[PDB]
């Protein structure tokens, strides 16, 4: 077809990513993708005369046992020029929200001549026997943010039948995907879902829950008689936790903490403290009012390790103003490694954030670069990539949290 | 020769124009040489004559080669090289020995002078531009890939990998190589079988203009590897001289620790701790150095060491890989990787700079996945592992570390020394034990502190501290607690580096102090360690916290 110019943002050159290590496992099926889509006409070899590279991987989704091709724009999705796709509310109360992989749609659609050489990754070889294998795109690329743009016309076509038909179901696309979100009871929901795929096809559990994800209360533990040790942790936690809710206070706790008593020792709470402590189990009962999302800035995602397989999250835009925050048990079977939890647990909110603001959370990361970087792609099963950092949790931060109901 | 092949598209970097650097002058026999030389190459169509219509110049010299009285030539092309854009990668990383599998037998083409086989692009040719002069006061352009130009290597790589796409589809049981103009190939037919094919890989390049060795001039087994002599059933370790001298320089001294820590690789059991000591104040790269005792007896065991040569096998795709770990010292590891015990693929060491709090297990950690990774570059995969940590140690470790940390597939191996966790905090105070109220507390700028505390017990220190810090004063605050507490303690404290021991239980330190605490927590029998917030009134934060603030 007639294509449409794409550009990088003013100023900017094409990405120069070096390829990371593979796997032969993965290395075997890049090969065989690659020839395949080469024949198809889809993508064509380069040479060196071309500089720029994206990395390449291998991934499968759970109840795919083929391997699936990913390639890693966000470099290059940074780098391209922005143009404007609307994001509803709606499937943020939906029923029930399912998703839909459409990459496959692009690879119909051709892209500009020029942007072409922008797009060129590598296939490595096992210890550097043979030089790499140089591709290039013909065709709009899945994971490409630019792809979802100009495939939008074709898109809408294609839809507003079952839209129009529909106007009680709520589609929203993100890159590669497709949310489809309805409060009829599963039963129409999902048939409703598979007339939209064979709505699809004839061009050419799993089920989400939007709703059901409130935020959690910070309870208070309970005893029948407490000791310096528990009152100091308790204070410890208000104190730091003020922050927040700045109604929280803590002296007259602090008060029988006065004289150098053993942790062990027990002791039993004025009718002051008491009162304090009621006061505060009320303020903490609700989320601190004032807090309202800016599209304008970057959505915050951090993360907590609590261990025996538990994971905490806060999502914000301005530290101690979380938008929203949550617990997560790791998926049956991860039982001795945290990478695959990690990501699993990535995955979960980046989808989250996306129903919610349309919009992937940049992650802060409780784990060392080298580890991450060798085994995150091992367990990853989504078209996106979300952008991280990797830190170093307060101790605190975290001892909060764990506090949650 | 020159070839029939698609020439690639050059162009300068961005908004750059070509050469225009002056021409030296020459005596009259650097004339009369390159203008014999020139008309030679003139003659096999490799270089052509230009007009004036040619704006650049790269400055061309004359140079006797050694061990030939007669002379050649060099061009000089930094400039052109400055201006020529980028290429991918000349060079992806090198195959390592190890990743290779066996062959029945393995030549090597060398492609020499294949550079000047590879056509330029037309278009670019006019950079190319250089000067003969004359006696008192020639020009020509390059047609073909020129020997010291950016692109050559790169131009001339991809151009190797196209001409033998046919070859290779054809002979799949066959195993070609390449690195810079040396072409390896190797297979597992009969040496008269393969002495057919390499003939007929050879007068396949010999199509394509490019000339290779015959079988009566090309090189045989052993193969020089950068570091590695080379057969097609195993590798060796090319032996390392060590010079055996009378005085000794700085400088020298500094190639013979890079030599000999390239060295402990392979050979582990290599030390240079003593003969780095000889550096200490070093004032001039020349000065001498007096060679310490300690230092020959080590300079000496390292002659030994390298002595007995080294001989490796290759890789066996249809076996499983091993990788198995020891701790040599603190934060120094070895490791080997083999299919069949002690037939070794590879084996190294591992130094780690404490850096600023970390223990053995997160060390153990860290090597594993270095491991890892370059197992993954040359076997595509990654080791079972040999472990000299038992499985109660690690789960109890890592279920409770605050960082996200794994493990592949591993299996305990019991070759002591085994890394062990060297104390662990109580999960909750002791019953019946001393509690310390620790607090220190020093002036920021006049760097006065004291530090204390005051037990439910009723026993009480402080100390005065002259030239400290903050942190310091907390921690000594701490290093006391410990010291005068006994066996089991329970300690309060309101430190920020506190909250960090206690998250890390770190068993090694850069800070000293920290090293002492570490040392003293280990002595203990069962330890206690709480955090409460600074300057509240948590009493003891307010007892011995009011004893040093003024
Ligand atoms: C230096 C080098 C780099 C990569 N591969 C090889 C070689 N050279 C060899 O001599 C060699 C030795 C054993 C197995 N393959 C070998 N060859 C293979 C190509 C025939």
């Amino acid at each position: 077809i007639e294509t449409v110019p794409v550009k990088l943002k003013p100023g900017m050159d094409g990405p120069k990513v070096k390829q990371w290590p593979l796997t032969e496992e993965k290395i075997k099926a890049l090969v065989e993708i690659c020839t395949e889509m080469e024949k198809e006409g889809k993508i064509s070899k380069i040479g060196p005369e071309n500089p720029y590279n994206t990395p390449v991987f291998a991934i499968k989704k759970k109840d795919s046992t083929k391997w699936r091709k990913l390639v890693d724009f966000r470099e290059l999705n940074k780098r391209t020029q922005d143009f404007g796709i609307p994001h509803p509310a709606g499937l943020k109360k939906k029923k029930s929200v399912t998703v839909l992989d459409v990459g496959d749609a692009y690879f119909s659609v051709p892209l500009d001549e020029d942007f072409r050489k922008y797009t060129a990754f590598t296939i490595p070889s096992i210890n550097n026997e043979t030089p790499g294998i140089r591709y290039q795109y013909n065709v709009l690329p899945q994971g490409w943010k630019g792809s979802p743009a100009i495939f939008q016309s074709s898109m809408t076509k294609i839809l507003e039948p079952f839209r129009k038909q529909n106007p009680d179901i709520v589609i929203c696309q993100y890159m590669d995907d497709l949310y489809v979100g309805s409060d009829l009871e599963i039963g129409q929901h999902r048939t409703k879902i598979e007339e939209l795929r064979q709505h699809l096809l004839r061009w050419g559990g799993y089920e989400l829950h939007p709703d059901k994800w409130t935020v959690q209360p910070i309870v208070l533990p309970e005893k029948d008689s407490w000791t310096v040790n528990d009152i100091q942790k308790l204070v410890g936690k208000l104190n730091w936790a003020s922050q927040i809710y700045p109604g929280i206070k803590v002296r007259q706790l602090c008060k029988l903490l006065r004289g150098t008593k053993a942790l062990t020792e027990v002791i039993p709470l004025t009718e002051e403290a008491e009162l304090e402590l009621a006061e505060n189990r009320e303020i903490l009962k609700e989320p601190v009012h004032g807090v309202y999302y800016d599209p304008s800035k970057d959505l915050i995602a951090e993360i907590q390790k609590q261990g025996q397989g538990q994971w905490t999250y806060q999502i914000y835009q301005e530290p101690f103003k979380n938008l929203k925050t949550g617990k997560y048990a790791r998926m049956r079977g991860a039982h001795t490694n945290d990478v695959k939890q990690l990501t699993e647990a990535v995955q979960k909110i980046t989808t989250e954030s996306i129903v919610i603001w349309g919009k992937t959370p940049k992650f802060k990361l409780p784990i060392q670069k080298e580890t991450w970087e060798t085994w995150w792609t091992e367990y990853w099963q989504a078209t996106w990539i979300p952008e991280w950092e990797f830190v170093n949790t307060p101790p605190l931060v975290k001892l909060w949290y764990q506090l949650e109901k | 020769p020159i070839s029939p092949i698609e020439t690639v598209p050059v162009k300068l970097k961005p908004g750059m124009d070509g050469p225009k650097v002056k021409q030296w002058p020459l005596t009259e026999e650097k004339i009369k040489a390159l203008v014999e030389i020139c008309t030679e190459m003139e003659k096999e169509g490799k270089i052509s004559k230009i007009g004036p219509e040619n704006p650049y110049n790269t400055p061309v010299f004359a140079i006797k080669k050694k061990d030939s009285t007669k002379w050649r030539k060099l061009v000089d092309f930094r400039e052109l090289n400055k201006r020529t854009q980028d290429f991918w990668e000349v060079q992806l990383g090198i195959p390592h020995p190890a990743g290779l599998k066996k062959k029945k037998s393995v030549t090597v083409l060398d492609v020499g002078d294949a550079y000047f086989s590879v056509p330029l692009d037309e278009d670019f040719r006019k950079y190319t531009a250089f000067t003969i002069p004359s006696i008192n006061n020639i020009r020509y352009q390059y047609n073909v890939l020129p020997q010291g130009w950016k692109g050559s290597p790169a131009i001339f790589q991809s151009s190797m990998t196209k001409i033998l796409e046919p070859f290779r589809k054809q002979n799949p049981d066959i195993v070609i190589c390449q690195y810079m103009d040396d072409l390896y190939v190797g297979s597992d037919l009969e040496i008269g079988q393969h002495r057919t094919k390499i003939e007929e890989l050879r007068q396949h390049l010999l199509r394509w203009g490019l000339t290779t060795p015959d079988k009566k001039h090309q090189k045989e087994p052993p193969f020089l590897w950068m570091g590695y002599e080379l057969h097609p059933d195993k590798w060796t370790v090319q032996p390392i001289v060590l010079p055996e001298k009378d005085s000794w320089t700085v400088n020298d001294i500094q190639k013979l620790v890079g030599k000999l820590n390239w060295a402990s690789q392979i050979y582990p059991g290599i030390k240079v701790r003593q003969l780095c000591k000889l550096l200490r104040g070093t004032k001039a790269l020349t000065e001498v150095i007096p060679l310490t005792e300690e230092a020959e007896l080590e300079l000496a065991e390292n002659r030994e060491i390298l002595k007995e040569p080294v001989h490796g096998v290759y890789y066996d795709p249809s076996k499983d890989l091993i990788a198995e770990i020891q701790k040599q010292g603190q934060g120094q590891w070895t490791y080997q990787i083999y299919q069949e015990p002690f037939k070794n693929l590879k084996t190294g060491k591992y130094a780690r700079m404490r850096g600023a709090h970390t223990n053995d297990v997160k060390q153990l950690t860290e090597a594993v996945q270095k491991i890892t990774t370059e197992s993954i570059v040359i076997w595509g995969k990654t080791p079972k592992f040999k472990l000299p940590i038992q499985k109660e140690t690690w789960e109890t470790w890592w279920t409770e570390y605050w960082q996200a940390t794994w493990i592949p597939e591993w299996e305990f191996v019991n070759t002591p020394p085994l890394v062990k966790l060297w104390y662990q905090l109580e999960k909750e105070p002791i019953v019946g034990a001393e509690t310390f109220y620790v607090d220190g507390a020093a002036n920021r700028e006049t760097k006065l502190g004291k530090a204390g505390y005051v037990t439910n017990r009723g026993r009480q220190k402080v100390v005065t501290l002259t030239d400290t810090t903050n942190q310091k004063t907390e921690l000594q605050a701490i290093y006391l607690a410990l010291q005068d507490s006994g066996l089991e303690v329970n300690i309060v404290t309101d430190s920020q580096y506190a909250l960090g021991i206690i998250q890390a239980q770190p068993d090694q330190s850069e800070s000293e102090l920290v090293n002492q605490i570490i040392e003293q927590l280990i002595k203990k029998e069962k330890v206690y360690l709480a955090w409460v917030p600074a300057h509240k009134g948590i009493g003891g934060n307010e007892q011995v916290d009011k004893l040093v603030s003024a």
